[PDB]
């Protein structure tokens, strides 16, 4: 299963400026696309490799339809501040997020199209892509504006057809990075303090994509209480890290065992000291 | 949306000004010529106001979007390759409404010629029921026919007791091209009414066919002998017989 | 072109079902559009189509969309006179340029059931003109040295529920429709 | 590819 | 209005070995509202040829950008990273270990 998805964030400048408006277009866990309103092109612009095939065609369309959201969102800004009763003192953040996940049939599985003021839900689609959910008598306003306009008919169309068609399309001409699995470079780093314990760290290196999971376990046993695991983080090269750690009694370090579960590995591999 | 005019004859080397208005508010503006074989095609897109994209063809065309409301299309030299239907459009703007929303004009037929000597009006005459058809068919079919017209421009119209009549009624779908080997080539069109054989026989109903041309208009030059071959009505009539 | 339909043209009997066929190449799809034109008019619109609407009964219209297969059809149930026009399918691509990809058009020609043909060549007067007439659909009749022939029309009659196929020719009545196929049994002064 | 559709403002 | 702090990491591209041209990451998450500040410090003092990916979000809204540049680490080089956000009354550093 893939999804295409764009992220788009809008932040008013109290007095002088225009709102700070940055988009970006994913490919499951590839960036492909960015328009930054502060750049010096004002254009939209490739980040893989593989969509700079495109045509000037779609960059002047592309950097058109982004301009249009911008445009949509300063003048959002605006209204929700009115509807708000807030200062022109102050500044406040929109976020967009829509896009489509498609099965392994590569078929719409689900749309959605999220909106946010200040870090906080404001309104959303529903699964069925008809009804909306605000979260307070200002987004309510919002449903009852967007009920009248027909809204959830125009971008269900998008979501259901054109969104699905976008994802094929880079799916197909980007095959080579997108429809590729890097499995997990693991290895194993003993350090410890005196005797009084041992401590294993269960890299993962250069790995795409992101979803992972590195346990550990003791005698096959698995072990949550003396672990330390930190977030996925991106290496910058479009491959992700990850490193779990565990403590244990310095001279048991053999009985300690880590486990890593990825899509791109065949079956779960397994590291001992 | 509105175009300027509805039928244009024009001689070569004319700066043309086809004009397109639209009360809608809508920022996309299109200037499409319709021809035989090839249907619509796109000239020039002017997507919001003081805007212009090259179309399909946009050789030999110019356009200007100062206001909102117009979208001028010029045909900088005119040429007999620019005789086509013209036909315009307006959507919105993504933000504005509907953007897919395409709304079309009426259409304008311009016939550019080398000499607008090659210009003339239509004769017209009508050609009385057989009174064979009535005898046989108990029916009276009266024919019309407008010849060594040009251009191509004329609307025929049955009227009966100056009431136009849509129904009984028959015009042919093209006119016919009187000369074929000639490109500036006059041209004939026929058309039939017909009505009971007792509606035609009574004396007390008038029958004229009507045939509006498109040709000079009082701006245009004439140089030539016979009558300016300016828009006019020629008819010819007939009444029932006993 | 991107947008291709069949046939170019089609000449059907009224009360016949008629289907016309619309394949595009326009990549990514936003919608399909079906318009009618009548010789010396604007288009107008019949149906729209997104991914997400695949049939739509319209009265005697039916209209068809499979978006992965990139392909359109317009059913027309017991066509009729009135049904006889240019159908143009319309497709809007999805990367922004907001110009719609237009199709060349299907010229639909409904002819009308002649269940009593009585086809006859009459002879008209300058108040010479010659009228074949009453003949049927099957007949064929077109734009012709010296001898103009014009094309085949019906022409309605509400008040008497009647239709008739007409052609006319100028320069013996004879003379001028031995060029075309005219039936034996067709009436002569 | 950007949304291509309507805009519509809260 | 909620804010929220970021979460800070510092890392190395590849596995550092000294010598070895390398990129030296910052990666900053979980944060709102999106103005933030990060310089990537060499022996306490900042470089000038550090860029960031495009700012995205998370599915709680919070931010997260890369910032990153080329590095030729050595023995007693010490880098670090630095982050400044409306939710620190005192900007915060992250040492680069090696080990994490």
């Amino acid at each position: 299963s893939h999804s295409m998805r764009y992220f788009f964030t809008s932040v008013s400048r109290p007095g002088r400026g225009e709102p700070r408006f940055i988009a970006v277009g994913y490919v499951d866990d590839t960036q492909f696309v960015r328009f930054d309103s502060d750049a010096a092109s004002q254009r939209m612009e490739p980040r893989a490799p593989w969509i700079e095939q495109e045509g000037p065609e779609y960059w002047d369309g592309e950097t058109r339809k982004v301009k249009a959201h911008s445009q949509t969102h300063r003048v959002d800004l605006g209204t929700l501040r009115g509807y708000y009763n807030q200062s022109e003192a102050g500044s406040h953040t929109v976020q967009r997020m829509y896009g489509c996940d498609v099965g392994s049939d590569w078929r719409f599985l689900r749309g959605y199209h999220q909106y946010a003021y200040d870090g906080k839900d404001y309104i959303a689609l529903k699964e069925d892509l008809r009804s909306w959910t605000a979260a307070d008598m200002a987004a309510q306003t919002t449903k009852h504006k967007w009920e009248a306009a027909h809204v959830a008919e125009q971008l269900r169309a998008y979501l259901e057809g054109t969104c699905v068609e976008w994802l094929r399309r880079y799916l197909e001409n980007g095959k080579e990075t997108l429809q590729r699995t890097d499995a997990p470079k693991t290895h194993m780093t003993h350090h410890a303090v005196s005797d009084h314990e041992a401590t294993l760290r269960c890299w993962a290196l250069s790995f795409y994509p992101a979803e992972i999971t590195l346990t550990w376990q003791r005698d096959g046993e698995d072990q949550t209480q003396d672990t330390e695991l930190v977030e996925t983080r991106p290496a910058g090269d479009g491959t992700f890290q990850k490193w779990a750690a565990v403590v244990v009694p310095s001279g048991q370090e053999q009985r300690y065992t880590c486990h890593v579960q990825h899509e791109g590995l065949p079956k779960p591999l397994t590291l001992r000291w | 949306v509105t175009q300027s005019s509805r039928y244009l004859v024009k001689r070569t080397g004319e700066k043309v000004f086809l004009e397109c208005v639209q009360d809608m508010d809508h920022e996309n503006m299109f200037w499409y010529r319709q021809d035989p074989g090839l249907g619509l095609r796109l000239i020039y897109f002017s997507y919001d106001v003081k805007m212009k994209e090259k179309g399909d063809i946009p050789e030999g065309y110019s356009v200007s979007r100062e206001k909102k409301e117009r979208f001028s299309l010029i045909l900088e030299s005119a040429s007999t390759n620019q005789t086509s239907m013209y036909l315009c459009a307006s959507s919105f703007l993504m933000t504005s409404g509907d953007p897919y929303e395409q709304y079309f004009g009426p259409g304008t037929r311009l016939t550019v010629t080398e000499d607008l000597k090659n210009v003339f009006p239509p004769e017209v005459a009508v050609f009385e029921p057989s009174e064979a058809e009535i005898s046989h068919t108990q029916k009276a079919t009266l024919v019309c026919l407008a010849t060594g017209f040009y251009p191509d421009h004329v609307e025929l119209s049955w009227w009966v007791n100056g009431k136009e009549v849509h129904s009984g009624v028959c015009t042919d779908p093209q006119p016919l091209k009187e000369q074929p080997a000639l490109n500036d080539s006059r041209y004939a069109l026929s058309s039939r009414l017909r009505v009971s054989a007792t509606f035609w026989q009574d004396p007390r109903n008038h029958f004229r066919c009507q045939v509006q041309f498109y040709g000079l208009s009082e701006n245009d030059e004439w140089t030539q002998d016979r009558a300016k071959p300016v828009t006019q009505i020629v008819s010819a009539e007939a009444w029932g017989r006993a | 072109n991107q947008v291709e339909q069949s046939p170019q043209s089609l000449i059907i009997l009224e009360g016949k079902n008629v289907t016309l066929q619309c394949n595009y190449t326009v990549s990514p799809f936003s919608n399909l559009r079906w318009y009618k034109q009548d010789t010396g008019r604007g288009p107008v619109s019949l149906t729209i189509m997104t991914f997400s609407e695949n049939t739509k009964s319209n009265g005697r219209y039916t209209a068809t969309l499979d978006a992965d297969t990139k392909q359109s059809s317009l059913h027309i149930t017991a066509s009729q006179l009135s049904d006889s026009a240019s159908y143009i399918c319309v497709v809007n691509h999805s990367g922004g340029s907001y110009i719609p990809t237009f199709g060349r058009g299907t010229s639909l020609i409904v002819h009308p059931y002649i269940q009593k043909p009585d086809p006859a060549v009459y002879q008209l007067r300058d108040s010479s003109v010659c009228l074949f007439t009453d003949f049927d659909s099957q007949t064929n009749v077109s734009q012709s040295s010296d001898v103009y022939i014009t094309d085949k029309c019906v022409l309605d009659m509400r008040s008497m529920d009647f239709k008739s196929n007409s052609a006319v020719a100028w320069s013996a009545c004879a003379n001028a429709f031995n060029n075309s196929i005219i039936p034996e049994d067709t009436f002569f002064p | 590819g950007v949304y291509d559709g309507r805009e519509h403002t809260v | 209005m909620i804010q929220r702090t970021p979460k800070i990491q510092v890392y190395s591209r590849h596995p550092a070995e000294n010598g070895k041209s390398n990129f030296l990451n910052c990666y900053v998450s979980g944060f709102h509202p999106s103005d933030i500040e990060v310089d990537l410090l060499k022996n306490g003092e900042r470089i000038e040829k550090v860029e960031h990916s495009d700012l995205s979000f998370s599915k709680d809204w919070s931010f997260y950008l890369l910032y990153y540049t080329e590095f030729t680490p050595t023995e007693k080089d010490e880098y670090a990273c630095r982050v400044n956000h409306v939710t620190l009354s005192q900007p915060k550093i992250v040492k680069w270990d090696r080990d994490m």
